RNA sequence: CGGCGGGAGUACUAUGACUCUCUUAAGGUAGCCAAAUGCCUCGUCAUUUAAUUGGUGACGCGCAUGAAUGGAGCAACGA
RNA sequence: AAUUAGAUCUGUAACUUUGGGAUAAAGAUUGGCUCUAGCAUGCUAGAACUUUUACUAUGUAAGGAAUCUGACUGUUUAUU
RNA sequence: UGAAAACUACUUGAACAAUAUGUAUUAGAUCUGAUAUGUCGUAACAUGGUUGCUGUUGGAGAACCAUUAGCAGGAUCAUA
RNA sequence: UAUCAGCUAGUUGUUAAGGUAAUGGCUUAACAAGGCAAUGACGGGUAACGGUAUUACUUUGUAAUAUUCCGGAGAAGGAGCCUGAGAGACGGCUACUAAGUCUAAGGAUUGCAGCAGGGGCGAAACUUGACCUAUGGAUUUUAUCUGAGGCAGUUAUGGGAAGUAAUAUAUUGUUUCAUAUUGUAAAAGUAUAUGAGGUGAUUAAUUGGAGGGCAAAUCAAGUGCCAGCAGCCGCGGUAAUACUUGUUCCAAGAGUGUGUAUGAUGAUUGAUGCAGUUAAAAAGUCCGUAGUUUAUAUUUAAGAAGCAAUAUGAGGUGUACUGUAUAGUUGGGAGAGAGAUGAAAUGUGACGACCCUGACUGGACGAACAGAAGCGAAAGCUGUACACUUGUAUGUAUUUUUUGAACAAGGACGUAAGCUGGAGGAGCGAAGAUGAUUAGAUACCAUUGUAGUUCCAGCAGUAAACUAUGCCGACGAUGUGAUAUGAUAUUAAUUGUAUUAGAUGAUAGAAAUUUGAGUUUUUUGGCUCUGGGGAUAGUAUGAUCGCAAGAUUGAAAAUUAAAGAAAUUGACGGAAGA
RNA sequence: ACCAGGUUGAUUCUGCCUGACGUAGACGCUAUUCCCUAAGAUUAACCCAUGCAUGUUUUUGAUAUGGAAAAAUGGACUGCUCA
């Protein structure tokens, strides 16, 4: 008396959404240096990493 | 037993009480070539003969779905835990299934009682893949 | 010298630790078994054999087993 | 009805009332002649040679594993 | 030894049978303990409603009761 | 590895011979009884080829080492032999066992743990390719042979040098394309140079994660203890930063994660370097062998032996006496209840109890004095008089001269029950049987009642056998006591040695507590035994003891994130006082 | 030469579990170059189709102008595996 037709039943309920094309992402020392440049400016060295990164 | 010429009753007497190391004790007697389940190596390989579920323990509350196979290299049945969300609707009876650990030395982690196993290929295809999509099942 | 009962409900099915009730002097305890003691009976399961109503080991609501009318038990001995 | 059996040397289990079981079971040897070696002087070991091979004319235990019943030595319906 | 073919005697000795034993592993009717998940009581924690707890010997559906010796981890560090 | 304590018979030795290229019980005659062991013999297991070059981690060193090189053994399993300087040879021969293959049926024949390749097994591992270019071997190796050995193809086995942009839409110009020379045994490839075309949303970046540990979202939409996630703690009950999808952020980066072994973390194996009163842990108490160890200015302390006070002591054993009480037999008096409980009942008395008297017989036990007082290795030890026998301590110009501490093997004692044999039985009393209480009592209460508890001769060996604190040795703060005894001193005191009780400080400890449980991270005087998260379990099995009950030794499979010690704040008591 | 989370209404300890980090094998997803370095050891020292890995040398000279045999020399080294 265990029931097993519930199996899947929650991520074939979702409805699916498309994703959306990005850019290329740059990739090596050029992606060090977009990643430096951007964290330089808002004083996150200055402040010892007190601040909230993702922001959204 | 603390003396300079008294290295043949030292030795004598650290390897008595070395004897009642639990890790040490199991090394002596070779437990891991009498009472392994699956045998020595990463990996098995079955054939599936139920689909059943169980329940989990207090205070959660669940149902666990696994499935009982049997073993090629030893000939033993053992049960397998389905490890990812609507995975059983692929696997069929009589067909071939590959088994992998949990990473607890040999015990029961999470609320699953009893079961230390769980599947990770279905007809040589990944089922982690097969969640995420990107084969199908022939 | 002798004797040592019976019926009803109660924990998916099933069973009854527990409870109720007729009477009497007391209601077979420790043990043991289809045994030289079990009618139905060539009882049920295992094993011995090509094939067994025979033999041995387990089971028990025992027609009608059971404690000096002695119960349980085999070392030595047996035309 | 048949097989075993005397004597010498190795070897001997489960069980047990610790005395037994036990001569358990299982193997090997045995004639005739000529000598050597012991001391207790008629008994016992060893060696060489030889053959249509040796306790066997007479006498002389088949063995093992279990069950029921009686403790044992003993006695009894002269004539089923 | 023999013209040779071959016969005879020692030495090493593969394989095949009968039993004794040592080390692992495994079927079996019946069926002992233990671990993981409603029925009948109230043994323990307050002087838990008979103060508790070790050791031995007897009883019983069940925790547990009762004789005898001991301990305080007790309800007493204490009054001619 | 002790759940393997005795083992060995050509085994140990002497003389002699044979045989080998050679020493030798290497083999054979004769004689003799030797040889090895708790410093572990003889047995059992290995998922055991030994060292080494080389990797890790380290404060005196551990662990891995099929892998480079040296050494040993085998060619399906065993045995035997020829040739030869060298074989017990296997791309040499003979026989047996396990597997076969060809045939015209008379016979003949095969060993890929050599290089490719196929089958089986598994979670698991590549071309049925070219060649003597370089290093070597084959008795001079410049042209013979060489699947030894080189040269290329297949594979995320790992380690390096690098890419996927830079300057401000634009400029310039790295890879994906081709071609000469160098080179190759012949072909690649690398290097040097040269050509074109025009693109970094491109031919040119992925894997895992976002509650804490642990860097990064209380962002949005769905589902509602379902579906699911989580190494451990933990989220999911219509507003989920903890599941499913979508946006954005973080870590590493041509890689990134999941899993089975095995190391470090671990001062949870402790020699350096843990703990043993209460958390797991000191045998019930002594004697004594092997192993461990020691005070010395080399001649002397300590030890052992021996005196005095016949000091002091419920130390032990045996004969003789004695004390009241309970119970019973009996002579006098008298005539209704006696005895128990919180309260009662069965039981008990006119064949005369219960009470007061006079005499007797038996069994057990030494009241009050009686203590934080004494003796004993521990369990233990209270009436008097004798007999036998025995401790520790204090004094002191007594003998000897290092004889010591603690202990595997072995030995003795050991409350209380419980067993066999004989003696005895007053009170008490498991088991059994009756009266009350209760839903139920086979329990607490009460009345009876057997074994036992008493003595002699023996087995047995367990306790909260507790100071829950092993034994020996050096140093320590004051005050009030206790037992023994010596000196000074004398009727008034203060002083020596050995034990022992308590209070206040000081140390140490997680704390309660505490002259050791102190002299410790600035850890060491010597020696035996025990513990390693709970539960299964002091349970199975084997061995040794016992008349028996039973005692000593003593696991595992399957399980589980807690179990536990000391102390503060509340709440509760069919707990106590003001 | 380095530690963190978990027993309680809260505190201090003993004690274990877990996280963080190495060394050999297997596996999932994704890959543009070049040079160096490795690949049936773990279970089965289990069975093998086919092709190939040991022959050289005037020393004599096959009714034979350069090869038949016989002699001589090495096949006991090298390589493979770990019962
Ligand atoms: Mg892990
Ligand atoms: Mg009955
Ligand atoms: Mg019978
Ligand atoms: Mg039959
Ligand atoms: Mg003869
Ligand atoms: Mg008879
Ligand atoms: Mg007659
Ligand atoms: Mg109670
Ligand atoms: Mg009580
Ligand atoms: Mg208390
Ligand atoms: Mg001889
Ligand atoms: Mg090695
Ligand atoms: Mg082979
Ligand atoms: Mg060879
Ligand atoms: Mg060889
Ligand atoms: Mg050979
Ligand atoms: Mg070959
Ligand atoms: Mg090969
Ligand atoms: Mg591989
Ligand atoms: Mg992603
Ligand atoms: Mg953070
Ligand atoms: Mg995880
Ligand atoms: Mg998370
Ligand atoms: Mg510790
Ligand atoms: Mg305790
Ligand atoms: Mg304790
Ligand atoms: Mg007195
Ligand atoms: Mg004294
Ligand atoms: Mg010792
Ligand atoms: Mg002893
Ligand atoms: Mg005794
Ligand atoms: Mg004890
Ligand atoms: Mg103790
Ligand atoms: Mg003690
Ligand atoms: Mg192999
Ligand atoms: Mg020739
Ligand atoms: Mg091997
Ligand atoms: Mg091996």
């Amino acid at each position: 008396q265990i029931n097993i037709k519930k199996a899947g039943k929650v991520k074939n309920q979702t409805p699916k959404v498309a994703k959306q094309e990005k850019q290329r992402a740059k990739t090596g020392r050029c992606a060090n240096r977009r990643k430096y440049e951007a964290r330089l400016e808002m004083g996150y060295f200055e402040c010892n990493g007190k601040m909230k990164l993702n922001l959204k | 037993m603390n003396g300079l010429f008294a290295a043949n009753d030292l030795i004598k007497s650290r390897k008595v009480k070395r004897r009642s190391d639990p890790y040490y004790r199991k090394k002596i007697l070779g437990t891991k070539y009498k009472h392994s389940k699956i045998g020595n190596g990463p990996q098995a390989k079955g054939i599936v003969l139920e689909k059943t579920g169980v329940e989990a323990k207090q205070p959660n509350s669940a149902v666990r779905k696994i499935v009982k196979i049997q073993l090629i290299k030893t000939g033993k049945k053992i049960s397998a835990f389905v490890p990812h969300d609507g995975s059983l609707n692929y696997i069929e009876l009589n067909d071939e299934v590959v088994v992998e650990g949990f990473g607890k030395k040999g015990h029961s982690c999470g609320d699953i009682p009893g079961i230390s196993y769980k599947v990770v290929k279905v007809q040589n295809v990944s089922l982690l893949a097969l969640f995420k999509g990107k084969k199908e099942k022939p």
